[PDB]
């Protein structure tokens, strides 16, 4: 048995917070214990969460806040709840080590029920927390329900929400119920039913339709939304996952309640009561979404005034439509996901079927209420067409509405002709798998030939040394000279010459020898001493020396002389403070390698504001950058156009906007440098030469990997498709201006890993995402050798064995595929990547132990010849690195690179039986995962089903189940605890109050400066999206007169918002 | 230095021996039957030492041992089974002792003589077959008179 | 037979390993010349080495094992138990410094790692100056626990084997040790060399050379001669 009452929760992550890994495994335990969970997903303001909890009438709220600003956040929520009749709703929180003990006691004293620390998780266990959390919220909310309809009819939306909880639980008085239906009948409001197959897009299409209603009627309509999702009878509760897709329901005139079927039927047993309740609440329209219905299911029809059947082009044979009961009753049919293959033919089958069912032979098949929609697409003309149709039908059915402001267009089918990856190339990942496996098959065969060839000629020389000469052997040998390929033959031929190269003290110049205190010569690159030419060729093909195909041991011959791979992530407070931290890290280093971390506000493209939702997060967890002037200040004193200076900005959603700021900054620096070296402004021609030169030589990297946002980090603000569109615009801009030093995208999986994915999943997903971009650009008309060298990677290094060979595997898979499959050049076959030590592998308990783990992870990174390395501080679980903390992190790299003896060799991994076996295993495991994604429609197709997110969250749970368990030993956490129990007072990296006020004053000053050109520039930006030009090209001008928030919100009106994917 | 000189010489012999018999099998597969090769091969069977010959002979049997999930070896009248596999969170089988995948019997013998598996001469990779599981941290104590040092001994070792 | 002090005094890994094996073989010859049997005292012989940052330390243990096993078998004709050299490795104390004491846990980790990789029989870990506090000894004890229990590569018991670097280093260090044997032999054996103070002299020579390059800025020591504390 589950809880005593019908226990409901609202779960979400705090505002501008992408950390869902924590909250996701909580709503899973909640659901399994028998709770209905209305999951809102990541990035939710207080105003959002409270509104939801109030409309759903829940007993509890669970929020995860890892960005900081949690004190202000929860206080706001507690205040807002009490103010709007939700004092009895309990609030639970968690942020791991971010929420220090003092802040927990403060928040719990303020009103928060419980906030769970990592130490609480260890003591109570995963299920223990949720049990405690659920047992608290096990209360009957029907006592708060109104006894008369006076409140509800008046317009009280909170009373309505509570009346529904009474009606649903059947604790409403019979005389009240009949009185409700009596007024519901006289109410005469239209009830739109939206049903269809599972995952067809019912929720997404509903949200879009509501958006249409708002834009068309200037938000004058009062709409009630009743979404029903199927309930697992085993647990008792359900995962009501419809509200998470709704982005247009955030408005006082919109009300939404999530119902569980509670019958493992497609409608709640009290649905007619709930509908009637909304009708009596004087709503202009009631919309009802059902759960996944079968072919012969149509229970929504008798409860609504209009019914809409939603389907996808994938329905099998055309004869299947004769079995679908809903096609016989539906007033409107929407074929959503019209981007899928065979959408047009699907429409012609459905159209003809509806024509047959209505016996309208005297009508055209194209005139039937069958619409081809694409809800995923922003401002889809298809959806608008369906909307126009619904309006005409709702109008005749007594519903006053003003003459619309929307494009009253004609047609039944969407005209969205955009494609990221053509259906012809759908199985691209599978082909890549074949390519790699095919390469290895050749290595085996060519080795056997090279081996046999040597064995023969060896025996021939031994026979002649004894007397008996047999030319019969030579015939078989010469036979295998031709059997060997041209490339393979030259490999073995250059082998003795190759050995003589790496033998001496120099490489004709580069030194090969570093001598120890003992007087031992440590060769930078150690060559094998095989006699078998089979082993030589096998080695040369599978793992050649660093700087030779397939670049397994590194893409470069020898490691950089002065520029170490070190690149420390940094960001705190305003641009002024971070500019200090940059100078701290890069102090005493000729090569300035910066890595910038932005605050949660900037990461979501928002300007700093006074509201406690946002204000408390400004300057925390990263530098607050809102204007070009902030960006300039951030890198002041750093010559961005200097060859030995590279800047790595970690930004995803607003990445194009931030990149435009950086580019403008690098340009303006050289304009200032010229104005100083000449004492005059450069002419229009001089400036044009300077501006163009900057773009070509500017060295750095912008993350921007949107594919990983949907899957891992959740920093996607615009719609996925729009983000990918603009990301391409950036790469096109780079090509035109010959930006050959900047990396347009750091294809990452670190985030995917930190979410919980094991090294195999991380590596596979990341390479898959990378290959997706390749296919995307290839289908977009760019030469493979034009964008491939601009592709950067990012990985995580944890404690798992596979991490030791993660980099070398990624290099080989890339090199082989780029050569054989895509036929690209050498620069393209070379995969360069950044490795950051695993942050989740570090804990809040016994923080001194983390330096041990971060050392081991940093070691295998350097051993495997990484291109760039970040080291995590010991206080990783609690705060952004302190001045003392970042030095310990920076010392780990310095000690390994300078002091550590084995490190004096640049290929110590090579030869190792374990490394070579692990390399082969991990590689094949990755290839198999490629095939799993390929049979799900590619990366995009898998994302459509939430395959990656599902697999990540599953592995996250599996790990976490073991961490608390004890099966997976974690020193200082689940074993070898402290007899004292010390996790004292540690220094924390929060932002100064003055710094917050500074950013606000700087912003309003910047705004006042370009107040004239502001609206005009933003208008140009939206026209760039409408006319479908290059967005980034406009951003290069936009960031000069517009703030980060202004640009983001302008793009929202034309590029839409990200639809969360659970 | 004398030992290593032998490793070089015995490897060359083991290598040549394989190369000959390999060529002999390839000639017979084409039709030509030249036993002149076999004479040079059998000549190197004697050239190889007794110990070296047995090393290569036990190599395929050695591989089958470290291949499975367990290590069966019967001492006295009973037996002592030991696990070879530790599985990662990803589901990867990490073998306790990883054997080389050489085809050249020259490299096999060279490896077996210079660096045999842990628990085999010359014990380069360790004197024991597999590491002990589980505590081995000694309890050091020594201060003041014999009474104080004793108490600490008794206290730590409680 | 210990070599902890010999290295700690300043001797590089080659000198340490060579002198220690030489001392060990001296005991063997000493006991043999009392008319004793080799299989009676050889299994009782224990060894004790230092693991520093130098490259040679990565293969110090495996070299000692092979040199012992080969000589005990071929030269002295002893049994299997005698050919097996068991040793304790303690992380270098000299390699840890008073400046920036938090850095020492990094060095002690790396040294503990190659010890375990090379399949040592017993390992001591050094704490991060002051008295051996119960907190400081826990950080030292955690280094071993983390590597043995959490670290992934450690799940394999011969990760060194196969490595081109390891096998080349093993051969080099071995021969370097053998050459040092010959230097001691032409000085009258270990006892004869001690008579001239050869070992002491050579240890002292290397201790000075190290201490020189350290001050010279030539041998980088993080937190000591480079990347020094900007506050203290
Ligand atoms: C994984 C992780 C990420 C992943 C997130 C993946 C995902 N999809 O969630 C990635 C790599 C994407 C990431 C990114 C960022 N992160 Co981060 N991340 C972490 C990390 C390593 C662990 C957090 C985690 O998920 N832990 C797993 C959970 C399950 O365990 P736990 O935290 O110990 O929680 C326990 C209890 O507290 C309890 N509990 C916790 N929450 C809840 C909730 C409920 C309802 C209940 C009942 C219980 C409960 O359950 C657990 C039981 O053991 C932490 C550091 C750390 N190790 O603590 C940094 C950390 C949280 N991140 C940090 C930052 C700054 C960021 C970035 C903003 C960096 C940047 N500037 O770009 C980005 C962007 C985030 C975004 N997109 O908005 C900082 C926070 C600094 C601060 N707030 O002062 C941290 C502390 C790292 C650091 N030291 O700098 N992050
Ligand atoms: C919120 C959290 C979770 C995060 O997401 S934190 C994210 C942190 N991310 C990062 O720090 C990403 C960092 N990565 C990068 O900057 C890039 O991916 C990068 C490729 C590693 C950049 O490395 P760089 O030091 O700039 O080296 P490169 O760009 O390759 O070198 C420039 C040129 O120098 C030359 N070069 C560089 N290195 C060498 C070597 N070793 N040999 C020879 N020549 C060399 C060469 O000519 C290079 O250009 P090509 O002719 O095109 O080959
Ligand atoms: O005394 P310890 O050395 O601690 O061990 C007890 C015995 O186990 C043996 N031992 C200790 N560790 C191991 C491992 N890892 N494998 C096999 N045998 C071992 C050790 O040689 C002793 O045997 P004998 O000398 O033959 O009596
Ligand atoms: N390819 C494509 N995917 C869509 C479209 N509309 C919605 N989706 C996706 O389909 C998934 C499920 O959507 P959802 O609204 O929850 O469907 P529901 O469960 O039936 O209500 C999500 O990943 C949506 O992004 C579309 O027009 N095309
Ligand atoms: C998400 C991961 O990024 C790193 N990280 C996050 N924020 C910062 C910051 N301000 N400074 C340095 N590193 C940071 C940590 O290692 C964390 O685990
Ligand atoms: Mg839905
Ligand atoms: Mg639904």
């Amino acid at each position: 048995r589950g809880p005593a009452n019908k226990v409901r929760f609202v779960t979400a992550a705090s505002l501008f917070d992408g950390h869902d890994a924590s909250i996701n495994i909580m709503r899973r335990i909640l659901q399994s214990q028998g709770c209905e969970v209305i999951h809102l997903g990541h990035n939710r303001s207080v105003q959002e969460v409270v509104t939801a909890a109030l409309q759903e009438d829940v007993q509890g709220i669970a929020i995860s806040s890892y960005q900081g600003g949690h004190v202000e956040y929860f206080k706001y929520m507690i205040d807002l709840l009490r103010e709007h009749g939700g004092e009895h709703i309990q609030v639970f929180g968690g942020g791991g080590g971010v929420i220090v003990p003092d802040e927990i006691r403060e928040l719990q004293a303020y009103g928060v029920a419980r906030i769970y620390s990592p130490e609480d998780g260890q003591r109570m266990g995963l299920a223990g927390m949720i049990t405690d959390m659920a047992q608290r919220c096990d209360i009957d909310l029907t006592r708060y329900a109104p006894t008369t309809l006076d409140t509800v009819v008046a317009g009280d939306r909170r009373a309505l929400a509570q009346l529904i909880t009474a009606l649903e639980n059947g604790k409403a008085d019979p005389e009240l119920v009949s009185a409700l239906h009596a007024q519901a009948k006289a109410a005469a409001v239209p009830v739109l039913g939206i049903t269809g197959t599972g995952g067809a897009g019912k929720s997404s299409l509903t949200d879009e339709l509501i958006r249409r209603f708002r834009l068309d009627q200037d938000d004058a309509l009062s709409i009630a939304v009743i979404s029903i999702d199927p309930s697992r009878r085993k647990s008792g509760g359900a995962l009501l996952g419809d509200r998470i897709r709704m982005n247009a329901i955030n408005h006082p005139n919109i009300f939404m309640r999530s119902l569980a079927t509670r019958e493992a039927s497609e409608i709640s047993q009290a649905l007619p009561d709930v509908i009637a309740a909304c009708k009596a609440a004087r709503f202009d329209l009631v919309i009802v979404e059902t759960s996944g219905i079968g072919q012969g299911d149509a229970a929504i029809v008798p409860h609504v005034d209009l019914s809409l059947y939603v389907m996808t082009p994938e329905f099998g044979a055309a004869s299947q439509l004769e079995k679908i009961d809903m096609l016989d009753f539906a007033d409107f049919v929407a074929i959503n996901k019209f981007d899928r293959k065979g959408a047009q033919d699907a429409w012609r089958d459905v159209a003809k079927q509806v024509q047959r069912n209505r016996e309208q032979w005297h009508s055209r098949a194209e005139d039937m209420p069958v619409y081809g929609t694409q809800a995923s697409r922003f401002n889809d003309d298809g959806v608008t067409m369906l909307y126009q149709g619904l309006v005409g039908a709702l109008g005749a059915r007594g519903m006053s509405l003003k003459p619309g402001t929307l494009p009253n267009l004609e047609g039944r089918i969407s005209t969205g002709q955009n494609v990221i990856v053509p259906p012809a190339r759908s199985r691209y990942l599978a082909e890549l798998a074949d390519t790699v496996r095919a390469y290895h098959r050749r290595v085996v065969a060519q080795s056997k030939l090279a081996r046999e060839r040597q064995q023969l000629r060896a025996a021939h020389d031994m026979l002649q040394g004894a007397g008996h000469e047999s030319a019969a052997l030579e015939t078989l040998a010469s036979e295998r000279d031709v059997s060997l390929g041209a490339v393979e033959r030259k490999l073995l031929a250059m082998w003795p010459q190759m050995q003589q190269a790496y033998s001496g003290d120099e490489y004709v110049r580069t030194g090969l020898i570093s001598t120890t205190l003992s007087g031992t010569k440590i060769r930078k690159v150690v060559l094998p001493r095989f006699e078998d030419e089979g082993e030589i060729l096998k080695w040369l093909m599978r793992e050649n020396v660093p700087g030779s195909f397939p670049y397994t041991a590194g893409v470069f011959a020898f490691k950089r002389e002065g520029e170490d791979p070190t690149r420390m992530f940094a960001g705190e407070g305003d641009a002024f403070r971070t500019n200090r931290r940059f100078k701290l890290v890069s102090e005493g280093m000729e090569a300035k390698r910066l890595s910038t971390a932005f605050d949660s506000v900037t990461l979501y493209g928002e300007d700093p504001h006074e509201r406690p939702d946002i204000y408390g997060k400004v300057g925390n967890s990263g530098v607050s950058i809102a204007t070009l002037e902030d960006m300039k200040v951030l890198y002041d004193g750093f010559d961005l156009t200097n060859p030995s200076t590279s800047v790595s900005m970690t930004i995803n959603g607003p990445a194009p906007t931030i990149l435009a700021m950086f580019m403008n900054t690098a340009i303006d620096q050289q304009i200032d440098r010229f104005r100083a070296d000449n004492g005059r402004d450069p002419t229009a021609d001089e400036e044009a030469k300077i501006r163009a030169w900057v773009l070509q030589n500017v060295r750095g990297t912008v993350q921007a990997d949107i594919l990983k946002e949907d899957q891992g980090q959740n920093t996607c603000i615009f719609s996925t498709e729009f983000s990918l569109k603009v990301m391409g615009d950036i790469q096109e801009y780079f090509v035109h201006h010959q930006v050959r030093n900047f990396y347009s995208v750091s294809i990452s999986g670190y985030h995917i890993a930190e979410a919980g994915a094991n090294p195999i999943s991380q590596l596979a997903f990341t390479l898959a995402n990378g290959f997706t971009y390749v296919e995307a650009y290839l289908a977009r008309g760019m030469h493979i050798d034009d964008f491939a060298p601009n592709l950067s990677f990012f990985f995580s290094n944890g404690m798992d064995p596979e991490y030791s060979v993660l980099g070398r595997v990624a290099r080989r898979i890339w090199a082989v595929t780029m050569r054989d499959k895509y036929g690209a050049n050498d620069r393209s076959q070379k995969l360069k990547y950044h490795i950051q030590t695993s942050g989740r592998s570090l804990h809040a308990q016994e923080i001194d132990f983390n330096d041990i783990r971060t050392t081991l992870q940093a070691l295998i990174a350097i051993y495997d010849n990484c291109n760039s390395l970040h080291t995590n501080a010991y206080d990783e679980a609690i705060t952004t690195p302190t001045a003392e903390s970042v030095r310990r992190a920076l010392a780990i790299q310095l000690i390994i690179n300078r002091e550590w003896g084995v490190a004096k060799c640049e290929n110590p991994n090579q030869g190792s039986f374990l490394i070579e076996e692990l390399t082969d295993l991990v590689e094949e495991a990755v290839l198999q995962e490629f095939e799993r994604i390929a049979e799900r429609g590619g990366v995009l197709g898998a994302m459509e089903t939430g395959y990656q997110r599902g697999k990540i969250q599953e592995e996250s749970l599996y790990y976490e189940q073991l961490k608390h368990d004890g099966t997976l030993p974690i020193i200082g956490v689940n074993t070898f605890r402290n007899p004292n129990g010390d996790p004292q007072t540690l220094e924390l990296a929060r932002s100064s109050e003055d710094e917050k006020q500074s950013q606000l004053h700087r912003l309003t000053e910047f705004h006042g400066a370009h107040q004239a050109d502001a609206e005009a520039m933003l208008a140009r930006l939206r026209q760039a999206v409408i006319d479908n030009r290059n967005v980034f090209a406009v951003l290069m001008d936009a960031v000069r007169v517009c703030s980060l928030g202004q640009i983001t919100h302008a793009l929202f009106e034309v590029g839409g918002q990200y639809r969360r994917n659970m | 230095r004398a030992y290593h000189r032998r490793v070089v010489a015995q490897s060359k012999l083991a290598r040549e021996r394989q190369q000959l018999r390999a060529a002999h099998d390839m000639l017979q597969g084409a039709g030509h039957e030249s036993a002149a090769l076999e004479t040079l091969a059998s000549e190197r069977d004697v050239s190889l030492g007794a110990v070296e010959r047995k090393l290569l002979a036990m190599w395929p049997q050695m591989q089958q041992a470290y291949s499975g999930d367990e290590y069966v070896v019967k001492i006295r009248d009973k037996e002592i089974r030991t696990g070879l596999i530790s599985t990662t969170l990803s589901g990867t089988k990490i073998r306790k002792v990883v054997l080389p995948r050489f085809e050249d019997e020259g490299e096999i013998l060279k490896w077996l003589m210079r660096e045999n598996v842990p628990g085999s001469f010359p014990y380069t990779a360790g004197v024991f077959a597999f590491k002990r599981e589980g505590d081995p941290t000694r309890m050091f104590a020594g201060e003041g008179d014999a009474f104080r040092t004793n108490r600490r001994f008794k206290l730590v070792s409680e």
